[PDB]
This record gives C-alpha cells, sequence and structure tokens, in this order.
C-alpha cells in the first residue's frame, strides 16, 4: 500500500518497478478494473479511461524495468486507487486530488475577509493550514476564513492539506490596497 | 567529396536579353540540386529545387532543368531587378554533406565607359598622425575590369597598395574603384612626384595622375 | 517428415521457446532489410539525465520480401507438433506427433490484423493467456481469409460483405467464450502509439498506417459493396523491435501496391466490475510475439538424447 | 511562413566560442528543418550543418564536424549555433535558414534540403584586434591642376575596428554622386574605406561638404567637412 498526493491541473507520475532491468509487459488500471495505461511490446497503449488523453509513462525508463503512469492536469475525479500489473504483481497505489482557491479575487481591501476553499473527492477528511506572509496561520476543515485583512497580508499564502499523514504545498497570491489619510 | 561547380563566374547580359547558369557536379546528384540569389547586404533567395520546381513568389522568366551532374539556371527576359549573384546548392547525400557552388555574377552589360582619374594627397591632419595615405580614385568606368599601378619619382610600387570596387550602380551601370596607398610620415616626405598609372578599355592611352608633394 | 505418437502431451502457447527464437530471428532479418537513415534509442543510464543512443547510416530503398521460414528441431532437441485441427496452446494434446521441421512459415510484421498466415480448418478459433483478464490479448483465428487491397495512394480496399461476416463469426465465437445473452460490441483502438491505434504494416518498403475505424464500429445479437480505409505512408516512426524511433527516406515509386489475406486478429476488452450484459472489443498488437505466437501455437521445442 | 529572427553581430578573439540564436515563429516549429550557413566576406556560402528539429538529431559538414554544434529548444522555438576554438577564418557572416519538412509530428518528413526561409544573418568577427573608431580625414577637391566642371572630394576612414560603420554626406542630404567603397582590412588588422563624391565644382566655395561617420562599436560619431584648401 502507498499513498500519493496531488494538485488539482498539476502533474502527478505513479512509479512502479519490476525486478529486473528489462523492459517486460505492464499496464495500469483503476479501482474498477478500467485500463488507463499499458504497454504492448515496445508500443504504448491506453485504454476506454476517463483519463485517456491526460494519462501518459515514459518509454525512455522501460529498459530500467521502471514503467510509471504520469497523469498530468489533474482533475478531482481522478482520485482514485489505481493498479500497475506487471511480471505477475500488483503494486497498488491511492491517490488523491486536491485544490484550494480563494472565493474572493486577490484585489483586497484592508479590513475586508478572504475564504480559501479547499476541494477534496468523496471520503477524504483532510486538515488545512494556510500562512501568511506576516505570519498569520489559520486551520479548517474544509473551508478556512479570515474576517479581517490586514495590510501586511498582502504577498503569497502557503497552504498545508493533511491527509493521510500526508501533505502538499498550496501557493495563493493575494494583494490588499494600503490607503491614504 | 561532392563539389559543386558554376562556368560562368561572371555573366555580363544586356537588360531584357536572356541569361544561362550553368552549374556542373563532380559526381551524379539525381535532381537535388536548388538555385538561390543574393543581392549585396541580403540573406540568399531560393528560387529552384528539385532542379526545375520554382519557389513561391519566384516569376516564371525564372527557370531551370538538368540532372545528373550538370545543370541551367536560364532567366527569360532579365529585369532590373534581376541584377545579382547566383549559387547552386546539390543536397543528395546521405548523411548530409551539402554543398554550394562558387557562385556566378549576373551584371549589367553596357558601353564601354572610361574613367574619371582623380588624385589625393595625403591630408595635413594626417600627416601629422605619423602616415600618409595617397588615393586614387577612378570614377564612373565600364566594365569593371581596370588596372592600377602607383609611381613614386618614377618607381613602380607594390605591395603599399589596397584596392576597393563598389557595387555596379543601379542607375548608369557603372563602376568606381578606390586605390591606396599607403606610406609613413618618413618615406612620403622623403620623395618628390607621386603619380597614378590607370589603365583601362575606354581610354585610348593610361591616363596618369600626379601631384609633385609639397 | 511426420510420425504419429500414441500418448497425451502438454502445450502452451504462452510459454513456446520458440516464439522467442522467431523473434530474435525476425528482428534480424529486419535489421539487415528495412534500414533506416537514422535510428533513435533510449538509454538514461541513470546517470542523471537522459543520454539517447543516435545512428545515422545509408537508407537504400528497398522493400521487405517476406521469404518462407522452416523452424527444424535445434541440436539436442525435437520438435512435437499438435495435430489437433483446434487446440488452443495451454491444455493436453492426445494426437500428437514429433515434426522434423514447422510448416513454412511467412514472417509478417503487422498491427490488429494478421496476414498471409495460415488458416484454421474447422471453425474460427479464439485463443488467450486468460480471456478473463482484459488487459489480455485475444488472437482470433479465421477459417476463411478476407482479401485486403492497399494502395501507395492512400487507401486500403475490403469487401464490406466478406468482413460482415467474419465479424459475425468472431463475435458468435466471442460470446461463446463469455456470455450467450451478453452483446457483441465492436469499437475503435482506445489509443496509444500510431502503430497500435491504426493497421500498421510495411508495403512496398513503406510503413503504412491505415485508420481501421470502420472496421470496428458494430454491435451483434441486440449502395453496399467494398469498404475504403484511409491510410498514410509515414517516414518517422515507433520501433517495434525495441522502445525506439526511426526515420526512413520518402517514397520513389509512384505505384506502390499490395494484396493481402486477413488471416487473423488481435483483439483487446475492456475492463469494468460488474456492469451490464455486453463486451466490448477493439483492435489490438504491438506485441510482434503474438503474430509468431499465432502460428506456433501448436508447435513446442523438446528435449531429446 | 515562419520568419528567421537572427542574433546581434559578435567580435570574439581567436580561441574564444561563440553561441549565435535564431528564433522562428510564424508556424509549427517541428514542422520545419533548420540549416546554418556561413559566408566570409567577399566569398560565396558554405553549408555548416544541418537539425532536424523534430528528431533533435544534427549532421556537419566534415571541415566542421566536432568544434560546430547546432541545437534548438522547442519551447522557445529558437535555434542555436556554437562554434569553439575560434579561428580568425571564421570571421564571416552566419545565416541561419530552413524549410518546411511536412508534418513531421505525425511521421510525414520529406527530408528537404533546400532553404526557403532565411534569416537577416549574424556577423562574427573573430580577430586579435580590439574595438576603436576611425580617425576620418579629408579628401579634398582636385581643383588644384585638374581643368574641368566637377571636382571630385570626400572622406577616408581609416584604422577603425570592427566592421562596420556609415557614411554619408550633409546628414544625409546629399546622396547623388556618392561612392562609399567597400571596407578593407589593413595588414595592422584595422579595417579602412573611403567615401567619395563628385560635385560641381562651381558649387565649392559656396555649398560646404560634410562626411559624417558613425562607428556604434567604438559609439564614434564623427563630422568633417571638406574645404577646397
Ligand atoms: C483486391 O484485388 C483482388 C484481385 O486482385 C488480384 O491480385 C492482383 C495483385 C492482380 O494480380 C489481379 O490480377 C488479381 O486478381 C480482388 O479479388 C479483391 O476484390 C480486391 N480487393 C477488394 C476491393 O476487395
Ligand atoms: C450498461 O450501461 C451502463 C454502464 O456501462 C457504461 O455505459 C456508458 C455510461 C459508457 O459511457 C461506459 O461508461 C459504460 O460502458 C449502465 O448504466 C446501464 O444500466 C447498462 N445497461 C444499458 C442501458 O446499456
Ligand atoms: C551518453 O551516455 C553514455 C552512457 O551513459 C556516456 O558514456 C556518454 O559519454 C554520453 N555522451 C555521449 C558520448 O553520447
Ligand atoms: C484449451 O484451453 C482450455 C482452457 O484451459 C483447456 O481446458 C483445453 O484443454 C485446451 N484445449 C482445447 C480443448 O482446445
Ligand atoms: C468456419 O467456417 C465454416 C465454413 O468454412 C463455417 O460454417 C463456420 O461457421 C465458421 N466458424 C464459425 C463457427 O464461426
Ligand atoms: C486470470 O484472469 C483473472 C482476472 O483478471 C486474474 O486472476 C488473472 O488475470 C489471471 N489469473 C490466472 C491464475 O491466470
Ligand atoms: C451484414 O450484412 C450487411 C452488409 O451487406 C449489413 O448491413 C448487416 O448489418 C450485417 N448483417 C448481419 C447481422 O450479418
Ligand atoms: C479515422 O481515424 C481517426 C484517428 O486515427 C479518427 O479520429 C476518425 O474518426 C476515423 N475516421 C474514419 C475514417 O473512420
Ligand atoms: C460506425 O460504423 C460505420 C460503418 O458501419 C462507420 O462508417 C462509422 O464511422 C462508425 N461510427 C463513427 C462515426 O465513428
Ligand atoms: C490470398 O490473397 C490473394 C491476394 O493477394 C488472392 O488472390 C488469393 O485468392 C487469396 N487466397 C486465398 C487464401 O483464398
Ligand atoms: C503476402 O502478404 C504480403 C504482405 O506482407 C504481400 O506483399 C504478398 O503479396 C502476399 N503473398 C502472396 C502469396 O500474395
Ligand atoms: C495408446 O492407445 C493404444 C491403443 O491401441 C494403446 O495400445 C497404448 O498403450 C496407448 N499408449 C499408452 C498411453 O501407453
Ligand atoms: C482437440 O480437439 C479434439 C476434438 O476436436 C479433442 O478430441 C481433443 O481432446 C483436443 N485436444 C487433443 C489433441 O487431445
Ligand atoms: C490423430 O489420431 C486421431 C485418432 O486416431 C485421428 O483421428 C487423426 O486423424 C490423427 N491426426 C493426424 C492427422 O495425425
Amino acid at each position: 500500500k502507498k499513498v500519493v498526493l496531488g494538485k488539482k491541473g498539476d502533474t502527478v507520475e505513479l512509479t512502479c518497478t519490476a525486478s529486473q532491468k528489462k523492459s517486460i509487459q505492464f499496464h495500469w488500471k483503476n479501482s474498477n478494473q478500467i485500463k488507463i495505461l499499458g504497454n504492448q511490446g515496445s508500443f504504448l497503449t491506453k485504454g476506454p479511461s476517463k483519463l485517456n488523453d491526460r494519462a501518459d509513462s515514459r518509454r525512455s525508463l522501460w529498459d530500467q524495468g521502471n514503467f510509471p503512469l504520469i497523469i498530468k492536469n489533474l482533475k478531482i475525479e481522478d482520485s482514485d486507487t489505481y493498479i500497475c500489473e506487471v511480471e505477475d504483481q500488483k503494486e497498488e497505489v491511492q491517490l488523491l486530488v486536491f485544490g484550494l482557491t480563494a472565493n474572493s479575487d486577490t484585489h483586497l481591501l484592508q479590513g475586508q475577509s478572504l475564504t480559501l476553499t479547499l476541494e477534496s473527492p468523496p471520503g477524504s477528511s483532510p486538515s488545512v493550514q494556510c500562512r501568511s506572509p506576516r505570519g498569520k496561520n489559520i486551520q479548517g476543515g474544509k473551508t478556512l476564513s479570515v474576517s479581517q485583512l490586514e495590510l501586511q497580508d498582502s504577498g503569497t499564502w502557503t497552504c498545508t492539506v493533511l491527509q493521510n499523514q500526508k501533505k502538499v504545498e498550496f501557493k495563493i497570491d493575494i494583494v490588499v490596497l494600503a490607503f491614504q489619510k | 567529396e561532392l563539389e559543386l561547380t558554376q562556368s560562368p563566374a561572371t555573366l555580363s547580359v544586356s537588360p531584357g536579353e536572356r541569361a544561362t547558369l550553368s552549374c556542373r557536379a563532380s559526381e551524379s546528384v539525381s535532381s537535388d540540386l536548388a538555385w538561390y540569389q543574393q543581392k549585396p547586404g541580403q540573406a540568399p533567395r531560393l528560387l529552384i529545387y528539385g532542379a526545375s520546381t520554382r519557389a513561391t513568389g519566384v516569376p516564371a522568366r525564372f527557370s531551370g532543368s538538368g540532372s545528373g551532374a550538370e545543370f541551367t539556371l536560364t532567366i527569360s527576359s532579365l529585369q532590373s531587378e534581376d541584377f545579382a549573384v547566383y549559387y547552386c546548392q546539390q543536397y543528395n547525400n546521405w548523411p548530409p554533406r551539402y554543398t554550394f557552388g562558387q557562385g556566378t555574377r549576373l551584371e549589367i552589360k553596357r558601353t564601354v565607359a572610361a574613367p574619371s582619374v582623380f588624385i589625393f594627397p595625403p591630408s595635413d591632419e594626417q600627416l601629422k598622425s605619423g602616415t600618409a595615405s595617397v588615393v586614387c580614385l577612378l570614377n564612373n568606368f565600364y566594365p569593371r575590369e581596370a588596372k592600377v599601378q602607383w609611381k613614386v619619382d618614377n618607381a613602380l610600387q607594390s605591395g603599399n597598395s589596397q584596392e576597393s570596387v563598389t557595387e555596379q550602380k543601379s542607375k548608369d551601370s557603372t563602376y568606381s574603384l578606390s586605390s591606396t596607398l599607403t606610406l609613413s610620415k618618413a618615406d612620403y616626405e622623403k620623395h618628390k612626384v607621386y603619380a597614378c598609372e590607370v589603365t583601362h578599355q575606354g581610354l585610348s592611352s593610361p591616363v596618369t595622375k600626379s601631384f609633385n608633394r609639397g | 517428415e511426420v510420425v504419429l505418437v500414441n500418448v497425451t502431451e502438454n502445450f502452451n502457447m504462452w510459454k513456446n521457446d520458440m516464439v522467442e527464437q522467431m523473434h530474435e530471428d525476425i528482428i534480424s532479418l529486419w535489421d539487415q532489410s528495412l534500414k533506416p537513415c537514422v535510428k533513435l534509442t533510449p538509454l538514461c543510464v541513470g546517470a542523471g539525465s537522459c543520454n539517447t543512443s543516435v545512428i545515422t547510416q545509408a537508407c537504400p530503398k528497398v522493400s521487405f520480401e517476406p521469404i518462407p521460414i522452416h523452424y527444424c528441431a535445434p541440436a539436442g532437441f525435437a520438435i512435437l507438433k499438435c495435430n489437433n485441427k483446434t487446440f488452443n496452446g495451454t491444455g493436453p494434446c492426445t494426437n500428437v506427433s514429433t515434426v522434423q521441421c514447422t510448416h513454412g512459415i511467412r514472417p509478417v510484421v503487422s498491427t490488429q490484423l494478421l496476414l498471409n498466415g495460415s488458416l484454421a480448418e474447422e471453425e474460427v478459433v479464439i485463443r488467450s493467456v486468460n480471456f478473463t483478464d482484459n488487459a489480455k490479448t485475444i488472437i482470433v483465428q479465421l477459417n476463411t481469409s478476407v482479401e485486403i487491397n492497399c494502395t501507395g495512394a492512400g487507401h486500403c480496399n475490403i469487401s464490406r460483405a466478406k468482413w460482415n461476416n467474419t465479424l459475425k463469426q468472431i463475435a458468435s465465437k466471442l460470446r461463446e467464450q463469455f456470455g450467450n445473452n451478453k452483446t457483441i460490441i465492436f469499437k475503435q483502438s482506445s489509443g496509444g502509439d500510431p502503430e497500435i491505434v491504426t493497421h500498421s504494416f510495411n508495403c512496398g518498403g513503406e510503413f503504412f498506417y491505415c485508420n481501421s475505424t470502420q472496421l470496428f464500429n458494430s454491435t451483434w445479437f441486440n449502395g453496399s459493396d467494398t469498404i475504403t480505409l484511409p491510410c498514410r505512408i509515414k517516414q518517422i516512426i515507433n520501433m517495434w523491435q525495441k522502445v525506439g524511433k526511426a526515420m526512413y527516406a520518402p517514397p520513389i515509386s509512384g505505384q506502390i501496391r499490395c494484396s493481402s489475406n486477413i488471416t487473423g486478429l488481435l483483439l483487446t476488452r475492456d475492463g469494468g466490475n460488474s456492469n451490464n450484459e455486453s463486451e466490448i472489443f477493439r483492435p489490438g498488437g504491438g506485441d510482434m510475439r503474438d503474430n509468431w505466437r499465432s502460428e506456433l501455437y501448436k508447435y513446442k521445442v523438446v528435449k531429446i538424447e | 511562413q515562419v520568419q528567421l529572427l537572427e542574433s546581434g553581430a559578435e567580435v570574439k578573439k581567436p580561441g574564444s566560442s561563440v553561441k549565435v540564436s535564431c528564433k522562428a515563429s510564424g508556424d509549427t516549429f517541428i514542422r520545419y528543418s533548420f540549416t546554418w550557413v556561413r559566408q566570409a566576406p567577399g566569398q560565396g556560402l558554405e553549408w555548416m550543418g544541418r537539425i532536424i528539429t523534430i528528431l533533435d538529431v544534427a549532421h556537419y559538414a566534415p571541415h566542421l564536424q566536432g568544434r560546430v554544434t547546432i541545437t534548438a529548444d522547442k519551447s522557445t522555438s529558437t535555434v542555436y549555433l556554437e562554434l569553439r576554438n575560434l579561428r580568425s577564418d571564421d570571421t564571416a557572416v552566419y545565416f541561419c535558414a530552413g524549410v518546411y519538412e511536412g508534418e513531421a509530428d505525425e511521421g510525414e518528413y520529406r527530408n528537404n534540403g533546400f532553404l526557403k526561409h532565411w534569416g537577416q544573418g549574424t556577423l562574427v568577427t573573430v580577430t586579435s584586434a580590439s574595438t576603436k573608431g576611425p580617425s576620418v580625414f579629408p579628401l579634398a577637391p582636385s581643383s588644384k591642376s585638374t581643368s574641368g566642371g566637377t571636382a571630385a572630394l570626400g572622406c577616408l576612414v581609416k584604422d577603425y575596428f570592427p566592421q562596420p560603420v556609415t557614411v554619408s554626406w550633409n546628414s544625409g542630404a546629399l546622396t547623388s554622386g556618392v561612392h562609399t567603397f567597400p571596407a578593407v582590412l589593413q595588414s595592422s588588422g584595422l579595417y579602412s574605406l573611403s567615401s567619395v563624391v563628385t560635385v560641381p565644382s562651381s558649387s565649392l566655395g559656396t555649398q560646404t561638404y560634410i562626411c559624417n561617420v558613425n562607428h556604434k562599436p567604438s559609439n564614434t560619431k564623427v563630422d568633417k567637412k571638406v574645404e577646397p584648401k
């Protein structure tokens, strides 16, 4: 068993190594026996998988016994367990895709609120934790908010999602106007 | 070791007339031969490839044929803008070891025209730098071929001069050539007469232009 | 030479040692015949980045002329043949005999469509290492040839009727291996490299990639004359001998014509856990071993004193 | 059709390395193949090598194979030429050129050798000499011994490096009858040339003639008038 976390729209790679350094036959599937990726001799194939045009591998490593499944432009529905059947084996792996976004535009005013919403696939209890440039940090189960927004908050916010003892980063740029008198 | 060679080093043709450029190869090249046109100070222009197909934007007066180790570039009615240098190129071999011909210069042919020879003594400001440059100018002549000999006190100089020739005039189709004789403050102020003996086709006898140092 | 033997032997075309022999042999016949102007094979020694081995060599225009090949017993071994008219590799063979050499095999590299190969005597046959495993290739052997004319012009011709009758047979056999009340659907390749998505082969020394969609868009148990499939001759392809790439010179002849007999098919099936009552099949191929395997399924080498 | 923008001129000492670029824009970068072609002043074109952008494989000319490298960054649609161990004979204009090969991305590659798209070219001067503006000298009229109606006068631009230099008369008001000869390389390793013009002898003493010499390399801008005396 192994758990991997990915960012929405990003590109995640799932490894799968064999025992020998010879390009052998492999293929990936999901939780419902749905054929995702696989190889036929030295050629690559794709299945009726709902991730077809977004799934791929790296033939450059096949000679080294490595048959990864790289999924680009991540989506929430891509969250699921994947299996890599090679040389009579099943290196399972669970995937959890996450996405964090601000409900309001970056251009905000001193004193306004900032709500960060996180996207998590059904059946998942991740812990959110963002930090502002000045050190203001908030924690939330699904949504985090900051009632009043200080000028010193303008800048990059670092967020961290904790799921299955794992974590991933999220950089959100914010801007706050510093009025005059 | 495939080497292309263009017969006419320089083709003098009258405006409106036709011109034919030949390009042979030291070895068969089939039909992988292309022609290029090149104006001064500009990138080359592709006219023909595949030995006979004209490239887009290339007038029909331009046409190419031949195969093997012998090719031809024919230009029907030579227009004013067709004044340029032409290069062939063979790209048949593989691995790619493509080569170009040494080029053919297509120049406007007109009636012989003698030059106007002028002699320039080294400027006063220059003699202060510790060097004397004597300049002989042959202005607006034709054809291009011209001979220049410097004579210091009836002494045939050599090795201390460098000629430079302009592009053919786009108005009168003439050429001009600047011949510079260089020497140190010493040598110059150590001689009397400085001449420039010029020889052309239009000039009956050699036209010599000299000045006495002083 | 042939000699009937009264005894039960055990075969397994999915572990047949002779397949690898052919495979390596063919890969060799090819290398000395169809030479690229350049080949690119991977090479990541893990020394950080991935270095790529590149070769630039002569590129003489020649066509691969398949010359029949007979495989005889290697030193110290013997060849057994399952004379059974309808046997599927994995299993016992009561009617067996020792042979001197195999039957003339016509080596052909192609995808989703086996050409110029041996036909099935009785009825259409389908074979697999495990039909339950949707990720495994299904080898289909026909009992009747199906012509397919292709040209450098850009298309392949195939009788709409004949092929429609062959699908019925295939589906009839499919529902026989899976479910009776099940429905057999034929869809196009799901995706992947060009060579795998289309019916690829080499005609007149050139590489063809013909769109087989029209051949696999049908459902079963639930004017009109010839079928025209769009092809395309490519210069840059994916090597089948190993992960790699190759580039050949453009065609020189203006009339490339080839006629082959469709003899077998490589199919693959869609997964899904307890979906509904119906199965979808798609053109497969890639692993040329499955091609050799379709001809060698009845033989086997054996140690002898 | 793609457009080929080359990088600015290069001035290097012998033994040095040079890396010229070429930015292609206008179509699919991978559907073209690029070639480099150099040309020494006063000479013909010389094929250097060509790269099959799609495969990322290059082939070079014998006399160059070994100290020359061509590459391309599909990300910025740029081609590069790299020359090592520079030699004085390497001085020349370097041209970048390309041609359509077909749908390479789809496996169609005609492997065309000819060149349809060319760039403005990049000058690359290799010398032991250092940068330096010229010293403009006057070429006073020939109204001394010669008797006619059209005098000759100009300017002598000597000892400058490297090329190029631009010359003109009267801030560009005068252009008729002007001849600015090509530049020659003197033994000293410095360039030189003359710019002349034949004006009417009557125009002397009245109409003042001034040649404007510009030399960006040395940031030298000179103006010199030519009096009859
Ligand atoms: C393909 O052509 C078949 C007959 O062609 C045969 O082979 C060619 C090479 C010639 O030698 C010719 O004389 C032969 O008859 C047809 O039977 C078949 O219908 C054609 N393909 C189609 C459209 O189904
Ligand atoms: C079978 O069809 C459905 C399940 O199969 C799916 O059908 C569609 C949604 C395809 O896009 C693909 O995901 C699967 O092949 C069931 O919902 C349905 O009840 C079953 N019976 C029918 C109506 O065909
Ligand atoms: C390429 O990679 C190989 C193996 O890692 C290495 O020996 C070589 O130096 C690299 N560069 C060349 C010469 O291709
Ligand atoms: C074919 O394979 C099946 C599956 O195990 C096996 O029962 C049978 O003996 C094999 N031979 C036949 C009947 O073709
Ligand atoms: C095999 O061909 C025979 C006739 O040659 C036909 O009757 C049979 O149906 C075919 N196989 C099957 C059962 O699909
Ligand atoms: C047979 O198929 C099933 C279903 O996929 C699976 O156990 C595997 O692919 C095969 N196992 C055996 C014992 O052949
Ligand atoms: C095959 O026959 C015709 C082709 O001429 C086609 O319309 C039909 O769908 C098929 N019929 C069957 C089920 O055999
Ligand atoms: C042909 O194949 C292409 C992909 O290879 C597919 O997009 C198209 O729908 C197919 N059309 C035909 C001719 O059936
Ligand atoms: C369905 O099959 C027909 C041939 O019977 C084919 O022409 C068509 O392209 C297929 N459907 C599509 C549009 O993919
Ligand atoms: C095999 O195909 C050829 C076309 O190349 C055809 O002429 C011949 O009749 C076919 N033979 C069979 C198996 O009927
Ligand atoms: C066998 O098929 C090949 C295609 O690989 C074809 O070129 C050849 O003509 C066929 N041979 C016969 C018996 O016609
Ligand atoms: C095979 O069958 C024959 C029947 O004639 C019998 O004599 C023989 O012993 C059998 N072979 C074996 C298993 O010994
Ligand atoms: C092959 O099929 C035949 C019937 O067609 C059957 O008698 C036999 O048992 C099968 N395998 C062998 C050769 O024993
Ligand atoms: C194998 O033996 C069976 C049973 O006697 C017989 O029917 C069959 O013809 C034999 N097969 C061959 C052709 O050797």
